[PDB]
RNA sequence: GGCCGCCCCUCCCACGGCGCGACCGCUCCGGGGCGGACUGUCCCCAGUGCGCCCCGGGCGUCGUCGCGCCGUCGGGUCCC
RNA sequence: UUAGAGGUCUUGGGGCAUCUCAACCUAUUCUCAAACUUUAAAUGGGUAAGAAGCCCGGCUCGCUGGCGUGGAGCCGGGCG
RNA sequence: ACCUGUCAAACGGUAACGCAGGUGUCCUAAGGCGAGCUCAGGGAGGACAGAAACCUCCCGUGGAGCAGAAGGGCAAAAGCU
RNA sequence: GUCUACGGCCAUACCACCCUGAACGCGCCCGAUCUCGUCUGAUCUCGGAAGCUAAGCAGGGUCGGGCCUGGUUAGUACUUGGAUGGGAGACCGCCUGGGAAUACCGGGUGCUGUAGGCUU
């Protein structure tokens, strides 16, 4: 450590942008998915 | 009469705003404080050592002195007709910077470089402020629909 | 309608005072010399001639001898509406060309015997109607004892002006209010 | 839409007793000191804030070429080494004015109505004017104009006033 | 000498109006293929927005650029 | 601080396997506060709108200090 | 002679034998510093134990406490040990 | 695209519940000889590296509560200045300027600084 104490940074590398995390839903699909979830409960009660 | 309490009538003043109490956010003691500038008083109740006066809450000042938790402003006051300069030391918690004179100090920059472009460039330009002068004139296009016709609504006594 | 009439009259002195009929005729003289001449000289020398004694102080030489000793000085005549007194404390006076009303006979004959020479303001006039070439110098005004009673109240904190006292020692004004141990000492 | 006014001529139709004290600061700004004095005041946002202060002690409105003549030729006075001098000739104009290019009358009834640069120094020059009692009386000094009274801006009708006053 | 007074004219500028294109920015009431999420009609189903990707339409205070045409007791010491 | 409504553990009561009330909870609803408040005016009060300013170059310090640090002071110069 | 809230008209100041109250003390710690904890209350459990003994988990923005009245302030606090 | 250490502004960041989490890391985790502290190695302190993303933590979701922001409420309430306005009064209208707050209805649900990794 007394004799070289410099820190060498890793060098960075370019990698291809994968995203591993879900994207937030727009405005529309929230709209859109109350608009089937209310349309099916209206089936599913007219079928039984 | 009343009291000569300090801080009689202080109920609201140094109370603090709602949903804000707890640890005082730490850029406020990292707020640098030079001899000669504004600053702007407001007493902040979670601190009570140098703690302002309330007759000067809500009065701004010029810092004379700087000392290791606290500033010295030079701050004018009213006595029965006439004004004073008084002296008082005030905790760092209590007092912010004016932005009144920042605003000031960075038109004097503008007005500056301003006056050097005008030289090398040969041109005359507008430095003073203006109050603001009457409409000029101008042309209202209808765009070949009428005005809408308002009327007075008749008079409905509700509940 | 609709203005204050507290400050319409100015005061300040259009004539002397005086009776004394030498100073009259130079108030006459310089009269005329302010009205017909552009100098500003001219109007403040007489403006001076009706000024108080308490407003025209001696003038030392010890005074005017620093004041002519500065750079570009020489060769002019220093001007005193006022009286020039004598100095012990000053053992060399150099050469001066000093006008004064009132000059002191040991000041006089100081100034004579070194060389110097002594103007009336009439002489003055004949030489320098203009003013060129002059100093015009004045006595220190605030210098006498009035003063040092004047101002901040002495049983007022940070006052250092002097009280009025019939007799100077310990037992005269000087325990409480003067001192922490007997009462307080601001 | 025209450009609304640059000038207002201003004119005090009240009195000096009982005033209160930010309206009396105001009247003494716009030399407005006496009753029936009355002035031109350039138009701009902090000039008509004044004017809104002062408004059932004035009546204000738009002056016309006529007027603006009318004014400094039968009663025009000038500001002369703090005296109040009749215009008589256009040399007393030019040893005041003429280092900003007014040199006569007419170069001050320009420099008014047109309104531009060194209008506050011509009309500064001009002593506030001194009017008489309007001629055929008035409506109602007590109340704004609008309401069929006397104060307040009556922006083209000002002419008509000055027409019975001057 | 100059200007104005009636007639083909003549140039520039300003204001207003009418069209014609080009460029730019927002938008979808849009089309076509590439990846993610949604639906108790979920395998044969049906939708929802998102990235490149060029065509179509609209708006932009009525954007910028020009081009024409019409009006003015219009302006140019009343343009030549 | 007024009134209904929907549920239920009920150291609750009453009329008689019990059932209604009361209690509690939840979502609503009527009406209020000088010594209550999330919100929050109008009119108020303070400060600033340059030459005592701005921008360059240098010197001093025993204060501060990783440092050519920082802060203050002082000496020149330029810019209306 | 003093202090708190209000009066008091959103800077400060503002009166009445106006309103609602407190003071002539108390503390070697309840002064100072550090560390470690979290309080009131409620739900669910546990031999005697029950509406209130002590033990455990959970929720808890302070609804507790900070000696004196009241207002402000305060949570790995200024509270408790 | 993300994380860690230290932070700034302190909910657009909080709360309830569900889904997903590659690699580094952060953890949960294993143990008590030493340092240290306990009724109790639970916490705290120390020595580790068999297992695991179940939890914390991150990202997403909910016609979610809250929070932020905008409409509406509404030129309403209130208010500077004015009148020899009205009205027995209580109070109200007008001229001249300023101008809110619930309920109700929409949109959003952290941004970021220094240093060091992973996404090879």
């Amino acid at each position: 450590i007394r004799e070289n104490p410099v820190y060498e940074k890793k060098p960075k590398r370019e990698v291809k942008k994968k995203r591993w995390n879900r994207p937030k839903m727009s405005l529309a699909q929230k709209k859109d998915r109350v608009a089937q979830k209310k349309a099916s409960f209206l089936r599913a009660q007219e079928r039984a | 009469t009343n009291t000569k309490g300090k801080r009689r009538g202080t109920r609201y003043m140094f109370s603090r705003p709602f949903r804000k109490h707890g640890v005082v956010p730490l850029a406020t003691y990292m707020r640098i404080y030079k001899k000669g500038d504004i600053v702007d008083i407001k007493g902040m109740g979670t601190v009570q050592k140098g703690m302002p006066h309330k007759c000067y809450h809500g009065k701004t000042g010029r810092v004379y002195n700087v000392t290791q938790h606290a500033v010295g402003i030079i701050v004018n006051k009213q006595v029965k007709g006439k004004i004073l300069a008084k002296r008082i030391n005030v905790r760092i918690e209590h007092i912010k910077h004016s932005k009144s004179r920042d605003s000031f100090l960075k038109r004097v920059k503008e007005n500056d470089q301003k006056k050097k472009e005008a030289k090398e460039k040969g041109t005359w330009v507008q430095l003073k402020r203006q109050p603001a002068p009457p409409r000029e004139a101008h042309f209202v296009r209808t765009n070949g629909k009428e005005p809408e016709l308002l009327e007075p609504i008749p008079y409905e006594f509700m509940a | 309608v609709d203005i204050r009439h507290n400050k319409d009259r100015k005061v300040r002195r259009k004539e002397p005072k005086s009776q004394d009929i030498y100073l009259r005729l130079l108030v006459k003289l310089y009269r005329f010399l302010a009205r017909r001449t552009n100098s500003t000289f001219n109007q403040v020398v007489l403006k001076r001639l009706f000024m108080s004694r308490t407003n025209r102080p001696p003038l030392s030489l010890s005074r005017m001898i620093r004041k002519m000793k500065l750079p570009g000085r020489e060769n002019k005549t220093a001007v005193v509406v006022g009286t020039v007194t004598d100095d012990v404390r000053i053992l060399e006076v150099p050469k001066l060309k000093v006008c004064a009303l009132r000059v002191s006979s040991r000041a006089r004959s100081r100034i004579l015997k070194a060389g110097g020479k002594i103007l009336t303001f009439d002489q003055l006039a004949l030489e320098s109607p203009k003013g060129r070439g002059t100093v015009l110098l004045s006595g220190p005004r605030k210098g006498r004892e009035v003063y040092r009673h004047f101002g901040k109240a002495p049983g007022t904190p940070h006052s250092h002006t002097k009280p009025y006292v019939r007799s100077k020692g310990r037992k005269f004004e000087r325990a409480r209010g003067r001192r922490a141990s007997r009462g307080y000492k601001n | 839409v025209p450009a609304e006014p640059k000038l207002a001529f201003v004119i005090r139709i009240r009195g000096i007793n009982g005033v209160s004290p930010k309206v009396r600061k105001v009247l003494q700004l716009l030399r407005l000191r006496q009753i029936f004095n009355g002035t031109f005041v350039k138009l701009n946002k902090a000039s008509i804030n004044m004017l809104r202060i002062v408004e059932p002690y004035i009546a204000w409105g738009y002056p016309n070429l006529k007027s603006v003549n009318e004014l400094i030729y039968k009663r025009g006075y000038g500001k002369i080494n703090k005296k109040r001098i009749a215009l008589t000739d256009n040399s007393l104009i030019a040893r005041s004015l003429g280092k900003f290019g007014i040199i006569c009358m007419e170069d001050l009834i320009h420099e008014i109505y047109t309104v531009g640069k060194r209008f506050k120094e011509a009309n500064n020059f001009l002593w506030p004017f001194k009017l008489s009692s309007p001629r055929g009386g008035m409506k109602k000094k007590t109340t704004h104009f609008v309401e069929g009274g006397d104060a307040g801006n009556r922006e083209d009708q000002i002419n008509r006033l000055i027409r019975r006053m001057n």
